[PDB]
C-alpha cells in the first residue's frame, strides 16, 4: 500500500511535498499538493515531519490539525503543523490598596505588563504615584507593620486553552524579597482561560486577594523597610510557575472533545521548548507576544527529518505577515520598521549565515535564512526606546510631536485632539504653563506628580484638562496676546519620588513641546 | 491491539537496512521500478513505431540524440504550467520520425509523487502525439469527453486539464478545432494520463474530474489492447504471419475436404442465377399466353429487378385474376440462395412459404453446411484474435440507412442520427452466414459499418481460400463499443462485438417481454397472465426492436383517446390478439400463414392485420414506401383493427369491415382523392390513411384532413361513437 | 530470521561490524558502515554490543540514542552508545546570614564542586571575608547559641534531566560535624531541572532555607564551639545524596515523552558506576565536568563483547576534543597543556600498558592506551596549582605577569587593564606598596580583609580600585625615585584570619607582583 511510518493519518510523500485538505460536495478530502487549483481557491501548502506523531512536539496531532479535528479554543495560527500550540499565562494586577494592620489607607490603581530580560514567565506592576507621602497618610511608626492587598486577573497570551487549573504565584519585592504567595483556591473551579482572555473576564468581579468572603487564607504584611523600598521603587514583581494541568483531547467515535486524565502538560512543555525556534514580536499594540515555529536541528536524524524554514514563511506562518507586492509587511507597516535582537549564539549564526551569503542586509536576504532549532530572536518596533524589560518607556521627539498634529477643539477649558493609542502608552504627563511676552514663564501645576492632566473618553480620543489642578477654574487669560505652553514628559523622564534635596517642583523634569498658540480664536 | 514492542518492529523495519547495493544498482532499479507501472502496450508500441529508452546520467542536453535541439525548445513547461529549464529539468521527448525517451536516473523516482507524476507526462505526451496520431487519434469520443468536461457545473475539471487558451474558447468544441488545435488536445490527454498513472494522484483525478477518469479507466482496460493490434493492422508483416497461422491451424480441415463440400461452399458464395430458357419452356402453355399480353410497368407487388427480368422474359417468347400468375411465378425466378433463407426465415427453415423440394434441398445444404462446420478455434499458436467485416447499414435498418451520412458531404456522419443510432445498440444476433475477414481490407461504397469482431474459446468456423472466414449459425454477440473512427479522410462506424451463446440473450429477450407485457397490461387494465406483446427477434438489429417498442407503443397510446384503445384491445384480447414486433419476414411468424390459402398470396410489407386470428405485426429493418417513421405505421395498422371492430358492431353474424359495406364506398368515391398516393389503391388503405393523417404528432397534417375530406372527418368521428 | 539477542532494534552483525544514521529524502534510514560512501558526508561510525539493550547500562537503547528517538534533553554527547546519560546534581549556596537566637553578619559565599583524592557530590563553600570580629558583632557570650540561614540554588551537571524529586542534602561543619539536614519542600514541586541548569532559575528568587512563609522547617542552629570553628576556618561543605525520583521514557505509539512511574533512577546508577570508566575534565571554564564512557571488563563473558575503546576516542566522544592537523586539541588548546591524573589501580594497569608497548611518553601514544572499566582519570590544566579538593587556587608568578603584562591605565588613581576570566578565578584581590631605596615599603591598605578592591565591570575589563580604602583619596608620592609596587594575592596565599598574635598586617602575605615600575611617568 502507501508507508506510514509514524501513523498519524497521512502518508509520507505528501508530508514531504506538500498536503492540503479541499472539501468539494461537503467531505473532507486530503490531496496531494496541485498548484495550479489549490491557489484559486486560496488554500495552504502545510508540510510536516513524516516519522513524527506531531511536528512541533504539541500534543495534537498533524492530522487533527490541518483538518479541523481539535479543541475548538486553539487559536488559529496554530492550526498549521509547523507552530507550536502551548499556553503562556502571566498575571494582571489591576489595583492596589495599602493599609495598616490594626482612613490611614492608600487606594491607586496600578498598570502592569508583562517583560523579558536579556523559559519562565512573569510581569512588573507600576503602581501610578500621581495624586488622588504614604507613611504620614498611613501613620506609620517604626515599629509598624503593613497591610496589602490587591485585585488581580489571570491573563493568557500562549495558543492553547488550560482546564480546571490555575498556577501558582509568587509576589516579589526588590530582587528578592518574597512577600507573598498566590495559590488558586479549591483547586479545580470549573472555569476556562482561553487565548486572549482573562479570569475572571472583564464583565465580572477580579479575584481578590483575601477577600471580604474568606478569612483563612494568609494575611500578607510587611515590616518597616519593605515598605521604605516600596515607598521608593513603585514597583512590585510577579512569578509564575507552570502548573497548567491535564489536556482536552479529541475522540473520533462521537466528536466529543474532553480532559484526558492520561495526559498533562508539564511533561510536554520540556519538548516544545528543546524542538522549537521562539521568536518575540511587539508590532501588535506593544505588548510581547511569543510564539514557537518548529525549526531543523542538524545534528539530531529525527529532528533534521522536519521541514526548512526560512525566516520569511515563519514570520508569515506565526504572526500574519503578508508580501502584497512584494513588500513583506504587517498590516501597513513595513519590516524596515523593526528592528533584530538576537542573543549570543544565534548571532554567532546568523552572522555565518550571512559570511556564507555574501550579504550584508538582513532586511533583503530574508527568504534565504534558515533557522534551526534553540534560538531566540526578538523583533522589536524601531520608533520607541526601551527600558531592561524589553518595554517601551521612551522615544524620539520627532514622533511625539507629530502625535499632537491633529487638533479638534481647543478652548482655555482644555486641550481635546486625536492622539495615536500606541504614543498613549510612552507619554506619562504634561506639563502646563503660562509664557508671557517678557519672557517669563508659570508653571500652574508645580508638582512632580500633578501631571496626570489627560484623561480617556470612550469615544476614541483624550481630553487634557486645564482645570483639574487650577481649582475647578476655567484658564485666566488675562491678556489673550500672551500664551500658554501645555506640552508632555516621557516615562524614562518621569520623576517617582521626592528628590535626594526634597525638591517638589517642575524643575529637572525633561520635556518636549507639543503646543503653544496664541490664545484667541484659534485657541 | 498492538503493543508498544510492535511499533518498534514496525518501525524497524522502515528504517533498518542491510544490504546497500552501492549507488548504480539502485540507480538501476529505480528506473524499472518507474517503468513498472506503465502499461506494457505503449512500451511495445513505442518499440514498434522506432522509438529507443535512454535512462541517462548527469544533464539530458549532453546526450548525443538531443544534441541539435535549437535555443529554442530548451524552454519546457512542466505538468503544473510553470517553467523550467533542459538541463534543470530531467525528461525530454524528441519529436518527429525517430523518437527518443531521455530520463535522468535517480534514487528519487521510489518515493516521490513529482518526478514520477512527470515522467509518466512525458509517456502520455509520446502517447497523445505519436502512437496515437499514427491511426488519426484522439476522436469524437474524446471530444465528447471534452465538452463534457467544460460544460460542468463546477469549474475544478478545467482548472485541472486546460491551458488558458481552452477556457476562453466561447463555444463548444468542434472537429475544426482538433483538425487545427490538436496539439492542445494531445497535451489535455497527456495530463490525465499522468494523473491516472501515477497511484498517489489516481483519487483527486477520480474526484475532481469524473469523466476523464472513466474515459482513462475504460481506455487503459480495453480500447489500449484494442489500439495496439489495430496499430499492427497498418503493417502487413503482422497480417501475414496472423495468416500464417490461421493457415496452418485450419490446415487439416480443408485437408478433410471433398468435392461436395468445395461445392457446397462456393454455392454458398455466390447466388445460384435462374436461367431463362428453363423459365420459358416451363410453361407452353395458355400461361405463355397470360406471360405474353401483361401491363409490365403497372402492377406494385414486384420491383424494378423483377420487372425488368420479366420484361427480359417477354423477348424470350391488368390487376385481375392474371396477377395471382405473377405472385406465382416471384418466388419461381429468385436465386438458390442460403444466405437470403437463413436471413428471412429466423431459424424456421420448416417454414412453408417456398416450394416444397426447394425447401427440402435447402434443409439438407444447411445441415451439410453445419456438419462440416464442427472444427473449434481454441488453440496454442496465438492470444485474442480480432476478425473483421465491412457491412452494410440497409441490412440492419433502412429508417436510417438513408440519413445516417450527411447530404453536404458524403464523407461524414450526421451526429444526431449517429446518436439515434447509438442510443440502443447494445446486443446482436447472428442467424445467417458472417463471411468474415482475417485481415482488412476496404470496404465498399454503401458499406459504412466496420465491424471488429472478438471471438469464444468455442467458436465454430471454416477456412477459405481466398482471404476469408465463414461463421455458424445462430451466434449471439454483446456490444462493447460503437464509435465514429476516421480513416483515409471518410468519417466511418466501427463496432466491436463479443461472442455470447445464445440462451442469455434469449434469456434478456425473455425479460424484456415479460416486463413490457406487465407494463402495458399495467396501462389498459388487463388479465394477469395475457400474452399481448410478444418478440420473434433473431437478427442484428435486436436491441433497438426490443427498445423502441416502447416508444411505439407510447406514441400510439399519445395520439389516440384513452378509450377507442382500450375498447379495440379488448376485442384484440378476445380475439387471440398479438402485437408481433419483429425484424424478420412477414410471412414467417406463424401468425399469417396459419389462416392463408395459398404460398403465394403471402404478403411482406410495412404492417399486416390478420383477420382471422387478429393480429398486427410489424417489421424491423424494412422502411415504408409512404410512412416516415414506425409509430404512423402502428397507427396504420390500428386503422385496420379499428375497421374490423367497426365491422362486428354492425352484425355480429355478417362481414368483417365497415369499409366493405356499400355506405363507404360513395364517400370514397367523393373524398378519396383528396390524400396521399398509398391509400388510392382500394378503400382500406384510403381508411387507414385517413386515420394514420387524423392522429398526427403535429396538427397541421391533421388540419389537412380537415380541409381536404371533412365529410369523412365528420364520417370517422362518427365511427368512434361505436364504444 | 535476522539475528537480534538484545531484542534493542538493531542487528548483530551491524552492531559488531559498523553502522551509521543517515537522513535521506527527509526519511530516517539506518544501514551499514561503508566508507568510500560515509566518509565524505562527515557521518559518525557507530558500533555497540550484541548482547546488552544498553551499551552504557543506561535507560535510553542503543536504537533510541542513534535514532533521536529520546526525551530530547539529554545532552548532546550522549547521543552516542557508548557515554552514559545520568544525572549529577550538586548544591550552589548564593550567601548566608548569622543570627543569634542589626547584630547580623551578611557575606556573599562562593561554593564550587569538589573532588578529593565515585558516590555522592559534595561541594565546599566559602564564605567572603572581606569588610562588610563576629563574636563582638553579634554580641555573643559563652552561653550563646546561634542560628543559620542562607540561599541554596540545585544545580545540574550530568546528561539527563531529573523529574519532581530533589535530592536531599547534609551541611556538614568542618569535618564531621552534621549541623542540618535540608529536605525537598512540598514532597513534589512539578519541575523540571535540564542538564546544566538551575532550580530556580537564574532569574527567580532562590529557595531560602527556614522561608519567611514557612513556620514548620527546624531551625538550622549552632552552639558556641561549632561558631568559632565556622569563624576560624571561613568554610562549609553539602553532602547530597542520590535520590533522583522516576526516568521520562518514550512512547513509540505517538512520540509522547513522559515519566514512567515503573522505572527509577536508583535502580540504574549502580550499574552505570560498574561498568563504565570515568574521565574528569576542567579545560572549558575551570570546573569539574564528570563522564563516563563504556569499557570493557576482561573477567566478565558479557563486559568483553563491548567495542574497544582507546582513550582518543574516548576523548572524542565525551569531551569535543578533534584533531584538525593532527594535533588532537580543545578548540585551539594543546593537549601538551594537560596533565594527567589517576588513582592506584589504573596507573598500574597504564604502567603497564606503556611498559608493553615500549613507550614512555603518554601523549604520544593516547590512540595504542586502551581503557579498562572501573578507571578512574583526572585531566588538569597546567598552568594552575590545585589544593585537595581540585580547585583552582593558585598559579606560577610567571603567568601571573604574564597575564596582567598587557596594561592599560597605570597612573596614581588605579589601574585599568584587560584580564582574562581564568585568571580571575584565582585572584582575592590587589594591594599597592611603595617601597624606599634605603628599604622602607608603605603598604596603602595594612589589613587582611581590605582586599576586595576589584570590581567586575560592564566592560569585562576589571579596574583594580585605588580610591575605595584609602580614605576615598588616591595615592601621593612625595619622591618618583623610589617605586611604587603593586600586587595581586593568589588564593593560596591569602590570610583568612588574624594570627594568634592578634596581627592584621602585611607580612606574610607573599607576594605576588603584577607591578614593577619606579613610581614616576612610566607608572
Ligand atoms: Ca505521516
Ligand atoms: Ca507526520
Ligand atoms: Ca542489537
Ligand atoms: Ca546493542
Ligand atoms: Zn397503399
Amino acid at each position: 500500500t502507501v508507508p506510514d511510518r509514524d501513523n498519524d493519518g497521512i502518508p509520507d510523500s505528501l508530508e514531504v511535498e506538500g498536503y492540503t485538505v479541499d472539501v468539494k460536495n461537503k467531505r473532507t478530502f486530503l490531496s496531494p499538493w496541485i498548484s495550479n487549483i489549490h491557489e484559486k481557491k486560496g488554500l495552504t501548502k502545510y508540510k510536516s515531519s513524516p516519522e513524527k506523531w506531531s511536528t512541533a512536539s504539541d500534543p495534537y496531532s498533524d492530522f487533527e490539525k490541518v483538518t479541523g479535528r481539535i479543541d475548538g479554543n486553539v487559536s488559529p495560527e496554530a492550526n498549521h503543523p509547523l507552530v507550536a500550540a502551548y499556553p503562556i499565562v502571566h498575571v494582571d494586577m489591576e489595583n492596589i490598596i495599602l493599609s495598616k494592620n490594626e482612613t490611614r489607607t492608600i487606594s491607586k490603581n496600578t498598570s502592569t505588563s508583562r517583560t523579558h530580560t536579556s523559559n519562565s514567565n512573569s510581569s512588573t506592576v507600576a503602581i501610578d504615584h500621581s495624586l488622588s507621602t504614604w507613611a504620614e497618610t498611613m501613620g506609620l511608626n517604626t515599629a509598624d507593620t503593613a497591610r496589602l492587598n490587591a485585585n488581580i486577573r489571570y491573563v493568557n497570551t500562549g495558543t492553547a486553552p488550560i482546564y480546571n487549573v490555575l498556577p501558582t504565584t509568587s509576589l516579589v519585592l526588590g530582587k528578592n524579597q518574597t512577600l507573598a504567595t498566590i495559590k488558586a483556591k479549591e483547586n479545580q473551579l470549573s472555569q476556562i482561560l482561553a487565548p486572549n482572555n482573562y479570569y475572571p473576564s472583564k464583565n465580572l468581579a477580579p479575584i481578590a486577594l483575601n477577600a471580604q468572603d474568606d478569612f483563612s487564607s494568609t494575611p500578607i504584611t510587611m515590616n518597616y523597610n519593605q515598605f521604605l523600598e516600596l515607598e521608593k521603587t513603585k514597583q512590585l514583581r510577579l512569578d509564575t510557575d507552570q502548573v497548567y494541568g491535564n489536556i482536552a483531547t479529541y475522540n473520533f467515535e462521537n466528536g466529543r472533545v474532553r480532559v484526558d486524565t492520561g495526559s498533562n502538560w508539564s511533561e510536554v512543555l520540556p519538548q516544545i521548548q528543546e524542538t522549537t525556534a521562539r521568536i518575540i514580536f511587539n508590532g501588535k499594540d506593544l505588548n510581547l507576544v511569543e510564539r514557537r515555529i518548529a525549526a531543523v536541528n542538524p545534528s539530531d536524524p529525527l529532528e533534521t527529518t522536519k521541514p526548512d524554514m526560512t525566516l520569511k514563511e515563519a514570520l508569515k506562518i506565526a504572526f500574519g505577515f503578508n508580501e502584497p507586492n512584494g513588500n513583506l509587511q504587517y498590516q501597513g507597516k513595513d519590516i524596515t520598521e523593526f528592528d533584530f535582537n538576537f542573543d549570543q549564539q544565534t548571532s554567532q549564526n546568523i552572522k555565518n549565515q550571512l559570511a556564507e551569503l555574501n550579504a550584508t542586509n538582513i532586511y533583503t536576504v530574508l527568504d534565504k535564512i534558515k533557522l534551526n532549532a534553540k534560538m531566540n530572536i526578538l523583533i522589536r518596533d524601531k520608533r520607541f526606546h526601551y527600558d531592561r524589560n524589553n518595554i517601551a518607556v521612551g522615544a524620539d521627539e520627532s514622533v511625539v510631536k507629530e502625535a499632537h498634529r491633529e487638533v479638534i477643539n481647543s478652548s482655555t477649558e482644555g486641550l481635546l485632539l486625536n492622539i495615536d493609542k500606541d504614543i498613549r502608552k510612552i507619554l506619562s504627563g504634561y506639563i502646563v504653563e503660562i509664557e508671557d511676552t517678557e519672557g517669563l514663564k508659570e508653571v500652574i501645576n508645580d508638582r512632580y506628580d500633578m501631571l496626570n492632566i489627560s484623561s480617556l473618553r470612550q469615544d476614541g480620543k483624550t481630553f487634557i484638562d486645564f482645570k483639574k489642578y487650577n481649582d475647578k477654574l476655567p484658564l485666566y487669560i488675562s491678556n489673550p496676546n500672551y500664551k500658554v505652553n501645555v506640552y508632555a514628559v516621557t516615562k524614562e523622564n518621569t520623576i517617582i519620588n521626592p528628590s535626594e534635596n526634597g525638591d517638589t517642583s517642575t524643575n529637572g523634569i525633561k520635556k518636549i513641546l507639543i503646543f503653544s498658540k496664541k490664545g484667541y480664536e484659534i485657541g | 491491539n498492538k503493543t508498544q514492542e510492535e511499533h518498534l518492529k514496525e518501525i524497524m523495519k522502515h528504517i533498518v537496512k542491510i544490504e546497500v547495493k552501492g549507488e548504480e544498482a539502485v540507480k538501476k532499479e529505480a528506473a524499472e521500478k518507474l517503468l513498472e507501472k506503465v502499461p506494457s502496450d505503449v512500451l511495445e508500441m513505442y518499440k514498434a513505431i522506432g522509438g529507443k529508452i535512454y535512462i541517462v546520467d548527469g544533464d539530458i542536453t549532453k546526450h548525443i540524440s538531443l544534441e541539435a535541439l535549437s535555443e529554442d525548445k530548451k524552454k519546457i513547461k512542466d505538468i503544473y504550467g510553470k517553467d523550467a529549464l533542459l538541463h534543470e529539468h530531467y525528461v525530454y521527448a524528441k519529436e518527429g520520425y525517430e523518437p527518443v525517451l531521455v530520463i535522468q536516473s535517480s534514487e528519487d523516482y521510489v518515493e516521490n509523487t513529482e518526478k514520477a507524476l512527470n515522467v509518466y507526462y512525458e509517456i502520455g505526451k509520446i502517447l497523445s502525439r505519436d502512437i496515437l496520431s499514427k491511426i488519426n487519434q484522439p476522436y469524437q469520443k474524446f471530444l465528447d469527453v471534452l465538452n463534457t468536461i467544460k460544460n460542468a457545473s463546477d469549474s475544478d475539471g478545467q482548472d485541472l486539464l486546460f491551458t488558458n487558451q481552452l477556457k476562453e474558447h466561447p463555444t463548444d468544441f468542434s472537429v475544426e478545432f482538433l483538425e487545427q488545435n490538436s496539439n492542445e488536445v494531445q497535451e489535455v490527454f497527456a495530463k490525465a494520463f499522468a494523473y491516472y498513472i501515477e497511484p498517489q494522484h489516481r483519487d483527486v483525478l477520480q474526484l475532481y474530474a469524473p469523466e476523464a477518469f472513466n474515459y482513462m479507466d475504460k481506455f487503459n482496460e480495453q480500447e489500449i489492447n484494442l489500439s495496439l493490434e489495430e496499430l499492427k493492422d497498418q503493417r502487413m508483416l503482422s497480417r501475414y504471419e496472423k495468416w500464417e497461422k490461421i493457415k496452418q491451424h485450419y490446415q487439416h480441415w480443408s485437408d478433410s475436404l471433398s468435392e461436395e463440400g468445395r461445392g457446397l461452399l462456393k454455392k454458398l458464395q455466390i447466388p445460384i442465377e435462374p436461367k431463362k430458357d428453363d423459365i420459358i419452356h416451363s410453361l407452353s402453355q395458355e400461361e405463355k399466353e397470360l406471360l405474353k399480353r401483361i401491363q409490365i410497368d403497372s402492377s406494385d407487388f414486384l420491383s424494378t429487378e423483377e420487372k425488368e427480368f420479366l420484361k427480359k422474359l417477354q423477348i424470350d417468347i391488368l390487376s385481375e385474376k392474371e396477377k395471382e400468375f405473377l405472385k406465382k411465378l416471384k418466388l419461381d425466378i429468385q436465386p438458390y440462395d442460403i444466405n437470403q433463407r437463413l436471413q428471412d426465415t429466423g431459424g424456421l427453415i420448416d417454414s412453408p412459404s417456398i416450394n416444397l423440394d426447394v425447401r427440402k434441398q435447402y434443409k439438407r445444404d444447411i445441415q451439410n453446411i453445419d456438419a462440416l462446420l464442427h472444427q473449434s478455434i481454441g488453440s496454442t499458436l496465438y492470444n485474442k484474435i480480432y476478425l473483421y467485416e465491412n457491412m452494410n447499414i440497409n441490412n440492419l435498418t433502412a429508417t436510417l440507412g438513408a440519413d445516417l451520412v450527411d447530404s453536404t458531404d458524403n464523407t461524414k456522419i450526421n451526429r444526431g442520427i449517429f446518436n439515434e443510432f447509438k442510443k440502443n445498440f447494445k446486443y446482436s444476433i447472428s442467424s445467417n452466414y458472417m463471411i468474415v475477414d482475417i485481415n482488412e481490407r476496404p470496404a465498399l461504397d454503401n458499406e459504412r459499418l466496420k465491424w471488429r469482431i472478438q471471438l469464444s474459446p468455442d467458436t465454430r468456423a471454416g477456412y477459405l481460400e481466398n482471404g476469408k472466414l465463414i461463421l455458424q449459425r445462430n451466434i449471439g454477440l454483446e456490444i462493447k463499443d460503437v464509435q465514429i473512427i476516421k480513416q483515409s479522410e471518410k468519417e466511418y462506424i466501427r463496432i466491436d462485438a463479443k461472442v455470447v451463446p445464445k440462451s442469455k440473450i434469449d434469456t434478456k429477450i425473455q425479460e424484456a417481454q415479460l416486463n413490457i407485457n406487465q407494463e402495458w397490461n399495467k396501462a389498459l387494465g388487463l388479465p394477469k397472465y395475457t400474452k399481448l406483446i410478444t418478440f420473434n427477434v433473431h437478427n442484428r438489429y435486436a436491441s433497438n426492436i426490443v427498445e423502441s417498442a416502447y416508444l411505439i407503443l407510447n406514441e400510439w397510446k399519445n395520439n389516440i383517446q384513452s378509450d377507442l384503445i382500450k375498447k379495440v384491445t379488448n376485442y384484440l384480447v378476445d380475439g387471440n390478439g398479438r402485437f408481433v414486433f419483429t425484424d424478420i419476414t412477414l410471412p414467417n411468424i406463424a401468425e399469417q400463414y396459419t389462416h392463408q390459402d395459398e404460398i403465394y398470396e403471402q404478403v411482406h410489407s410495412k404492417g399486416l392485420y390478420v383477420p382471422e386470428s387478429r393480429s398486427i405485426l410489424l417489421h424491423g429493418p424494412s422502411k415504408g414506401v409512404e410512412l416516415r417513421n414506425d409509430s404512423e405505421g402502428f397507427i396504420h395498422e390500428f386503422g385496420h383493427a379499428v375497421d374490423d371492430y367497426a365491422g362486428y358492431l354492425l352484425d355480429k353474424n355478417q362481414s368483417d369491415l365497415v369499409t366493405n359495406s356499400k355506405k363507404f364506398i360513395d364517400i370514397f368515391k367523393e373524398e378519396g382523392s383528396n390524400l396521399t398516393s398509398y391509400g388510392r389503391t382500394n378503400e382500406a388503405e384510403f381508411f387507414a390513411e385517413a386515420f394514420r393523417l387524423m392522429h398526427s404528432t403535429d396538427h397541421a397534417e391533421r388540419l389537412k384532413v380537415q380541409k381536404n375530406a371533412p365529410k369523412t372527418f365528420q364520417f370517422i368521428n362518427d365511427q368512434i361513437k361505436f364504444i
